[PDB]
RNA sequence: CGAUGUCGGCUCAUCACAUCCUGGGGCUGAAGUAGGUCCCAAGGGUAUGGCUGUUCGCCAUUUAAAGUGGUACGCGAGCUGGGUUUAGAACGUCGUGAGACAGUUCGGUCCCUAUCUGCCGUGGGCGCUGGAGAACUGAGGGGGGCUGCUCCUAGUACGAGAGGACCGGAGUGGACGCAUCACUGGUGUUCGGGUUGUCAUGCCAAUGGCACUGCCCGGUAGCUAAAUGCGGAAGAGAUAAGUGCUGAAAGCAUCUAAGCACGAAACUUGCCCCGAGAUGAGUUCUCCCUGACCCUUUAAGGGUCCUGAAGGAACGUUGAAGACGACGACGUUGAUAGGCCGGGUGUGUAAGCGCAGCGAUGCGUUGAGCUAACCGGUACUAAUGAACCGUGAGGCUUAACCU
RNA sequence: AAUUCCUUGUCGGGUAAGUUCCGACCUGCACGAAUGGCGUAAUGAUGGCCAGGCUGUCUCCACCCGAGACUCAGUGAAAU
RNA sequence: ACACAGGUGGUCAGGUAGAGAAUACCAAGGCGCUUGAGAGAACUCGGGUGAAGGAACUAGGCAAAAUGGUGCCGUAACUUC
RNA sequence: AGGACCGAACCGACUAAUGUUGAAAAAUUAGCGGAUGACUUGUGGCUGGGGGUGAAAGGCCAAUCAAACCGGGAGAUAGCU
């Protein structure tokens, strides 16, 4: 037993939401500029499931044309701003991470209503 | 300078608005109660002991027990000698408070490293292997050769091979006091700290930074 | 190197001492008592124990579990069945390890092995 | 293969430092059974302390 | 990483089809290079329409590439490929005019506005 | 020549200094900037490719700097065999020929089961003078020392001017090594899933073997690094080189002679890791032993009873301790290793059930089902005692206390 | 040139840079017309050379896992 | 020479996919391989997996890795056609 | 149809590894080179040492060859160790 959840309790957020992969978002952030902090969102496609809390690195895949470009958002971090459901997926795999490789037919992800 | 005994329980990051993580090293420091203090005759310098937690004394040896019995049968992990200079601290109970970290933010942080077992050839030196391509006989994973032939006849103490690595009593002097507690024992410092979770640590105000 | 990995290797290669195990855990419900070496009667608590719990619940297709570990109906006919009412009681406890000393004329240390309801 | 010379005779003496391993003392008594067994290892009879360890 | 023999396409106008780096060099045995880090490069296939031609060895700098890149708050930003763009040699500046694919805020240090003005959202 | 194996390739040293770089002084055909040169200094650091067997050399380029010699021109019980130097065959060469090539080429062999001196680690022992258990010192021993660019000092000094710098402060990196698992990757047969072929459990579901760990994709727990991060300092003692005053021999002059003050990346320290085999064992704390008889004046030795300490070795549950040893925890004065209970867990909606569709198959039950390694709880399972090894106040001498 | 000593001959092409490679020379001290000279395709376990595919060959090596190393009990060597 | 990493004249041969004395799993049928037991250490003998870059390595892409089936669409220089 | 290409039997060795006090004075593994032919193989016969046999290597002729194996001349000979 371990005072690591004592000091995770100043650290995680509260504000945050259920998603897995293929979930949409809009992940906004100050773009790490410490004079005018302007705030920006990034649009992509959820390819993360965090596992446990605090330990949520959440990766998103771009996609914007259709393919492209990978990132990290770490959404517990002071800075990153918010988070909001606009659509979610389906899926049958934990992280969905084969989106980076296969497109379309290959990777529907689709919405189930299950 | 007085040593404050302690536990590392793990990691994590403090976190920024910044940008930066600042990776800390969480260590759980112990009750310093005090049970020795040199000088008031003998010894000819001033040094202090402070007592780390209880055993089970029921078990322990008399030339132990009776180096305990001023304070009662505890001991737990051990005693600790430091110097002290010139302050005029009692012999027992004085119990050392953690809260000067609070105050000074440089540190010197002493345990032991990760527990390796073989030490290695290799992983004791780090020094690039032989050919494993088209050959190498017994020899893909030492230190390269230890002597040469034909006049020495001899090996030198103080060549580069072998060695111990791995469960070493280990100091580091570049660590900054982002959060000391002294009524929950809690200590976070900067960077990483050599051992893993249940590692003992020993901390002292550092003399630079 | 054993930096943190638990419990033992045990000897013989995995492809071997699994089917030897689940060939052995067979012998163990059907005679509920072995002997053999410490260290394997030491290891036959492993994972034999979490089967003696799970062939005493009576949950939907708990038998989906060992089910190609099980297949002679002279042990199949009392796992699933019968054997669960007889390890239920001691909160665990179904087996206790003993040494058995050497083997004669031989180094080799040797031990018993016994499930605690054995009655026939 | 070499050997300088045949080796001498505190070599075997300096490996086998060690005299019967142990105290080698006298085996221990149960009143379960009428035969003697060694510290930890069961009775004749299936006991140890006055408790029946084993069935017969 | 960016090192000896690593081909690349390139992220500027009218450029060369297939770009080869030759060497990193200027260590104290320096490596690889990141984004934005000087390199010399060698022209393989050229497509010469006016501008660029085979046997040829000029300076560049790495734009885009599959390892991404690190720096701030612990993140990571990965990309599908490698990209470089070339360098005058006495004059400043690259080359051509314009800058190819997602771009990075890595680049944002260089000494030029037309460079950091982006139309990307970077 | 009664065997001491060659060229190139390469992992690896160490000594010398006719010193490559920094450290310090002097001169210049040295205005500044930048070069040339000399003596004085050894600490670290001292680069990559084309052709070629290449050492090399030529060609193509870095760096603060990429110096030179010695060590059987260090480095086949070290590896490699391209080159050299035969077994086949040929071009050029030499002979009538057998045959030959310091010319070329296709090709080609590389043996090692530690006895002992050597070194690294890991135990058992001996010594401090009775024994046990230890600490604090520091005689000593090792490790390190290297570095860019840029800004500010400063377009200030130099200098008509143009060009164009100290000390000093700061910014931002490269290599090198070491330590971590918060961060970021790889890996991960002990686990979850997708799947083809076949076989099997009587049969069919279902579940599982075999086919590279059958393939394909994830991963707790763990390992590690590319990921994360940090540093050789500052101060002090003596002293060369070198800066100097005072001042003789030599009424002058002279840093040396007397006298008085300075000073290096080397030396002594510091710093860090070990350290009293420092037999020079220093000094100190805790624990324990406060027995004697017989024999011969016998102070020189011997035997024997009475009686056993502090502690040690041993059996175990075994580990974050591991080569075995050892070290460490725990043995009911019980959480040491497991189960079990309560869970953490990664995976990704089970099996049975039902319904729809000509069926394949899909849908609802189904945020489903399942788990090792991490954690608390719970004695549910397990963890003898004698005996043994070790004592009984321990050589001399002076002042003293008590007797 | 499987021939050129001195020859990396000298030069174009191939690379950033090419003793080799590709195309020449006419200078074969010394090829040469059945001791044949001249030449091409499938093709050869044929020497060299250029590129892609794939790649721990290399950069910097990491993790995973049988069998041995280790320790036993039995049998138990030898060159020296 | 051996209770020997091997050899020896004649002979047979079913599913399932396939032309299969190919390759996979099995039938009929045999065998669990002639010291055994602890361990589970770097390392060695040998397999499997690998970020990003790729032949930069090396005398030599040497080795390793990948490629690998059938039919149709389609297909050059050179050629003794 | 096939001195074609695939490929098991069979035949044969390009590379890497193992083995040369090794299981063995030629055997082993993994990728294999060939595989109705100038093929390969079971069996017997014929050819003999200064002679055989050889798409012909001082190769092969039973571990052996610029004359093998065995015996005799033989107690060869040695201005030498």
């Amino acid at each position: 037993s371990n005072i690591i959840k004592q000091l995770e309790q100043e650290q995680m957020k509260q504000d945050v939401p259920s998603f897995r992969p293929g979930d949409t978002v809009e992940v906004k952030v100050w773009v790490v500029e410490g004079s005018k902090k302007r705030l920006q969102a990034f649009e992509g496609v959820v390819i993360a499931i965090r596992n446990r809390g605090l330990h949520s690195a959440f990766t998103v895949r771009k996609i914007s044309n259709g393919e492209g470009v990978e990132r990290v958002f770490q959404t517990h971090s002071p800075v990153v701003d918010s988070i909001s459901v606009k659509r979610r997926g389906a899926v049958r795999k934990a992280k969905l991470y084969y989106l980076r490789e296969r497109t379309g037919k290959a990777a529907r992800i689709k919405e189930r209503l299950n | 300078m007085i040593g404050l005994v302690g536990k590392k329980v793990g990691m994590t990051r403090i976190f920024t608005e910044d940008g930066v993580s600042i990776p800390v090293t969480v260590i759980e420091v112990e009750a310093n109660r005090v049970t020795q203090v040199k000088d008031l005759a003998n010894d000819g310098y001033r040094a202090i002991q402070v007592t780390t937690g209880a055993k089970k004394a029921n078990r322990v040896t008399k030339p132990e027990a009776g180096h305990f019995a001023k304070a009662g049968v505890e001991a737990g992990r051990g005693l600790w000698e430091f110097r002290l200079a010139e302050g005029e601290e009692f012999t027992v109970g004085q119990s050392i408070s953690v809260e000067l970290f609070a105050d000074v933010k440089k540190v010197d942080v002493t345990g032991t490293s990760k527990g390796k077992g073989f030490a290695g050839t290799v992983k004791r030196w780090n020094f690039r292997t032989q050919d494993a391509t088209h050959g190498n006989s017994l020899s893909h994973r030492v230190p390269g050769s230890i002597g040469q032939n034909q006049t020495p006849g001899k090996v030198f103490k103080g060549k580069k091979m072998a060695g111990q690595m791995g469960n070493e009593r280990v100091t580091v002097q570049s660590l900054d006091v982002v959060r000391v507690d002294a009524e929950r024992n809690l200590l976070l410092v900067k960077g990483a700290v050599p051992g893993a979770t249940g590692s003992d640590l020993i901390v002292k105000p550092a003399v630079k930074a | 190197m054993r930096h943190r990995k638990s419990g033992r290797q045990l000897n013989r290669n995995s492809s071997h001492r699994q089917a030897m195990f689940r060939n052995m855990a067979g012998s163990l419900v059907r005679h509920e008592i072995i002997k053999t070496t410490l260290p394997k009667a030491k290891e036959l608590r492993r994972v034999v124990e979490p089967l003696i719990t799970l062939a005493k619940t009576d949950s939907v297709a708990n038998r989906r579990l060992a089910f190609a570990r099980t297949r002679d109906n002279e042990i199949v006919a009392k796992l699933f069945n019968e054997l669960g009412p007889r390890f239920a009681s001691r909160a665990g406890g179904y087996t206790r390890i003993l040494k058995c000393g050497f083997r004669a004329g031989d180094n080799a240390p040797m031990a018993y092995i016994e499930l605690v309801d054995r009655s026939e | 293969a070499v050997q300088q010379n045949k080796p001498t005779r505190s070599k075997r003496g300096m490996r086998r430092s060690h005299d019967a391993l142990t105290a080698v003392t006298s085996l221990s008594v149960d009143k379960t059974s009428g035969e003697k067994h060694l510290r930890h290892h069961i009775t004749a009879d299936g006991y140890y302390r006055g408790r029946k360890v084993i069935a017969k | 990483m960016i090192q000896e023999q690593t081909m690349l396409n390139v992220a500027d106008n009218s450029g060369a089809r297939r770009v080869m780096c030759i060497k990193v060099l200027g260590g104290s045995h320096r490596r690889y290079a990141g984004v934005g880090d000087i390199i010399k490069i060698t022209i393989k296939e050229a497509i010469p329409r006016g501008k660029v031609k085979k046997g040829d060895v000029l300076k560049a700098v790495v734009v885009r590439t599959k390892k991404g890149v690190r720096r701030p708050d612990g993140s990571v930003i990965r990309f599908d490929g490698n990209a470089c763009v070339l360098l005058n040699n006495n004059s400043e500046q690259p080359i051509g005019t314009r800058i190819f694919g997602p771009v990075t805020r890595e680049l944002r240090s260089e000494k030029f506005m037309k460079i950091i003005s982006l139309a990307p959202e970077v």
